[PDB]
């Protein structure tokens, strides 16, 4: 998701009280309305509980060096939630999806939605699922009678661009003191003027 | 900047309904959209957390103290006051009203803490008793005198020196437990000994509880 | 269910570096922010480090705090130990609505023990002798360690029963004071020549006596 | 102030391997001996291992412990899980002179009969009546999924005073089982028609109707 | 081998004395120089040490349960009791009594496990009403007929069939808090209706934490 061209305020987003976890590294969580940037970019995906500390700039493990790599500079902003009662159901019913195996690492901030079947020896398979050819795409763990540790978390990554373009997206005044008949400096969204 | 005061009564009685104010000066409680918070911390003990509250009616408690803490906030005096209720003898903490910005952050300024213990009943009168100085009671350059108060009940006593004016070289004792039930302590000062016979030096020991004032002037031996 | 386990007593010597551990049972460190608060004794609580990564204006840049989501355990390193670090260490987080403390690791201190005992003496006052009581009362200040043994002493047997002392309390110049007390009848006092308390602290010995006079 | 650290909730797939920890706080975990039970629900705890690596004449070779004693963790080793290993687990330590427990991890395994209630309505015994009572019994039997709703019925007014329901709970063959009641006076038994009990499950409404004879 | 078996009723009042004894068979108290101790366990909760006792003076308990705990030995009739004081509502627990095989070890054997409950109120008998079947009771070529146990205090009561001959289609429901204080629940049982008329059925409810063993005969209900 992009947001461009509208204001946003984030004091709505922290007074739920509802989240679990939340992870906001680069900026100061409580300096991040005045500070503004170009483009925010959002990116909404499920993950289990135990995955959540996997989430960090300088990790490895199984799921962030295959699906969604977190470089060294990142100033993106981690929210989640937890969400048993609607994303999980009786049945033994996951309805998501995950990736295991690769050949070598990604580059970061890349979608990886290849269906191609993981070689791991110097046989080729032809497309099947044969010796050495594993699929690399798993079945989930979501149930609503587990405990804490393998819930259903909906994690948001809320990034921000450092690029030279206007503040489109940002948190300022909406109004300061009106001043006339002075020589004053004003920015009416296409200037720094000064003047009467 | 901004301070916080906390009032309200510091001693507290046992099964009954607390009553702890804390006031804010300097700033405003509704603007910023701020929350407010109450921390207590026990004698030799951890932080513990009671509970925060937003400007409006939002508020959380602490799941060992639920259905215990009502916190209620008046925008018009620009303060907040927490009401305990069903406190026991296990509550004695020192309470700090907290101010806090990020509800998962950190509580930037701190209040002054009050001290919360269970109030005592039982009250005796005090005994005030001069402590002479002499020749073998200097060691060198210097002297010490004092004031002896033995033989009261109960807890606090309140001594001061000239009526305040003397406070270089004044050591309060804490009280202890005499064989009989009753306390006792002392309150000294350490004086050169060229001003032992030309300064008046008189002690001033305050026992609200018992409502008794004594004020018991120090001068050196007189050899009988 | 989420508590943060702390350490009760670390002592290390003065210019090393150290490190106190703030262990998370149930949730994640990495779940909620921690946070490191530092309070003299008798005093509002300050806080020392926030974030997990950045110090607040007015802090040293000895405060750093570091964060290892393996083993669940808050990480804070300080480093060039001082006077003024003396204090208790608690650690903050939030679980879910409920904000949850640290168990608390109180930095132990730390040249020269200041072993100056001021063993001062009183007889007792006329106008206590007048209300048929006598009191002896032994003083000491301005000693340390604050470890000291004190033993009414005088001609024939001073009474046993009586003798109240006080644990040493620390003074406003750093050092330490304590007080003993004498319960003693009138009688009792002009029947022995001379009383004496000796005070006991680090091998040597201070020793006072007094007389009815 | 030693206590034992267990995870609360373990789920796993039969015939995988699955590590249960055991974390102590202060003391380390190499100290003293560390004993697990598993036990039934509603039977006594059997011990499975002692000595931390040697598993008792009875149980299976899967049943094998490790320690990790840098970590101050006791770790227990499933392997091969079965129907029957659906227990309660709890580790013990000693400490010094005073036993202590585990928190407690549950072992969760990983076809279900979804069937509708049998509704079945009781009118109150003329025992009770003489008794100055009255009570309306409506069950709810043989059902899933384990979520019903219960509207008593005065001929055609709904009833709310009074009535008290159970919450569904697991039968012998795999479905579950809910009763109703409604209190009632013996004047009010026979001053409507009729009564009657609406169980409302998947959709479906099943209705039994009861009169005064 | 060795066996131990509880004893003791399966009630005790608030702020009152408990009495359970652990009895020994196939073995002998002195001989072996083990150790004997007790174990609670609340419904839903962890297991929790109580203390444990030599068949000497020798005795240890838990700190949170300090100065409650009183566990005597009588070597002649081959049993040890354990005495509890001041007891509350959250002393719920299944009671445990296991030989200790090794000090810091396990307890090689687990005695069955008494259930204990504990509230702060007067016992009320339990009211057994019959649950008489008729053609509104059958849906198809089975019938449906039941006990109800309604005013008893407190939990648990088990109901038997024809003295635990009939186990088939028998279902027991958990109690239910009702209105005032009490509880309530039934148990019924799954029968063709052939055999409606022609074979008695009689249940039998007990209630140990009330007392008052009560049998209920089931019949068809007839129209008056």
């Amino acid at each position: 998701k992009r947001i461009s061209n509208c204001v946003a305020d984030y004091s709505v987003l922290y007074n739920s009280a509802s989240f679990s976890t939340f992870k906001c590294y680069g900026v100061s969580p409580t300096k991040l309305n005045d500070l503004c940037f170009t483009n925010v970019y959002a990116d909404s995906f499920v993950i289990r509980g135990d995955e959540v500390r996997q989430i960090a700039p300088g990790q490895t493990g199984k799921i962030a060096d295959y699906n969604y790599k977190l470089p060294d500079d990142f100033t993106g902003c981690v929210i989640a939630w937890n969400s048993n009662n609607l994303d999980s159901k009786v049945g033994g019913n996951y309805n998501y999806l995950y990736r295991l195996f690769r050949k070598s690492n990604l580059k970061p901030f890349e979608r990886d939605i290849s269906t191609e079947i993981y070689q791991a020896g110097s046989t080729p398979c032809n497309g099947v699922e044969g010796f050495n050819c594993y699929f690399p795409l798993q079945s989930y763990g979501f149930q609503p009678t587990n405990g804490v540790g393998y819930q259903p978390y909906r994690v948001v990554v809320l990034s921000f661009e450092l690029l030279h373009a206007p503040a489109t997206v940002c948190g300022p005044k909406k109004s300061t003191n009106l001043v006339k008949n002075k020589c004053v400096n004003f920015n009416f969204n296409g200037l720094t003027g000064t003047g009467v | 900047q901004v301070q916080l005061q906390e009032s309200g009564p510091g001693l507290v009685k046992p099964s009954e309904t607390l009553s702890l104010t804390c006031t804010v000066s300097g700033g405003s409680v509704s603007s910023g959209g701020y929350f407010w918070s109450w921390i207590r911390q026990p004698p030799g003990k951890g932080l513990e957390w009671i509970g925060c509250i937003y400007y409006s009616g939002s508020t959380n408690y602490n799941p060992s103290l639920k259905s215990r803490v009502t916190i209620s906030v008046d925008t018009s005096k620009d303060q907040f006051s927490l009401k305990l209720s069903s406190v026991t003898a296990a509550d004695t903490a020192v309470y700090y009203c907290a101010r806090q910005l990020w509800l998962r952050g950190r509580f930037d300024y701190w209040g002054q803490g009050t001290l919360v213990t269970v109030s005592s009943a039982s009250t005796k009168g005090p005994s005030v008793f001069p402590l002479a100085p002499s020749s073998k009671s200097t060691s060198g350059g210097t002297a010490a005198l004092g004031c002896l108060v033995k033989d009261y009940f109960p807890e606090p006593v309140t001594v001061s020196w000239n009526s305040g004016a003397l406070t270089s070289g004044v050591h309060t004792f804490p009280a202890v437990l005499q064989s009989s039930g009753l306390y006792s302590l002392s309150s000294v000062v350490t004086v050169p000994s060229s001003s032992l016979g030309t300064q008046t030096y008189i002690c001033n020991v305050n026992h609200k509880p018992s409502n008794t004032k004594v004020d018991k002037k120090v001068e050196p031996k007189s050899c009988d | 269910n989420f508590m943060l386990t702390q350490p009760h007593s670390v002592s290390e010597s003065p210019g090393k570096t150290v490190t106190i551990s703030c262990t998370g049972s149930s949730g994640s460190i990495a779940s909620n922010y921690v946070q490191w608060y530092q309070q003299r004794p008798g005093s509002a609580p300050t806080t020392v480090i926030y974030e997990d990564n950045q110090r607040p204006s007015g802090v040293p840049d000895r405060f750093s705090g570091s964060i290892d989501s393996s083993s669940n355990s808050a990480s804070l390193t300080i480093s060039g130990l001082k006077t003024e670090d003396e204090a208790d260490y608690y650690c903050q987080s939030y679980d879910s609505s409920n904000v949850v403390f640290g168990g608390g690791t109180k930095l132990t201190v730390l040249g020269q023990p200041k072993a100056a005992p001021s063993v001062t003496l009183f007889p007792p006052s006329s106008e206590e002798l007048q209300a048929n009581k006598a009191t002896l009362v032994c003083l000491i200040s301005d000693f340390y360690p604050g470890a000291v043994t004190v033993a009414w002493k005088a001609d024939s047997s001073p009474v046993k029963a009586g003798v109240e002392t006080t644990t040493p309390s620390k003074q406003s110049n750093n050092k330490y004071a304590a007080s003993s007390y004498l319960s003693l009848t009138p009688e009792q006092w002009k029947s022995h020549r001379s009383y004496s308390c000796q005070v006991t602290h680090e091998g040597s010995t201070v020793e006072k006596t007094v007389a009815p006079t």
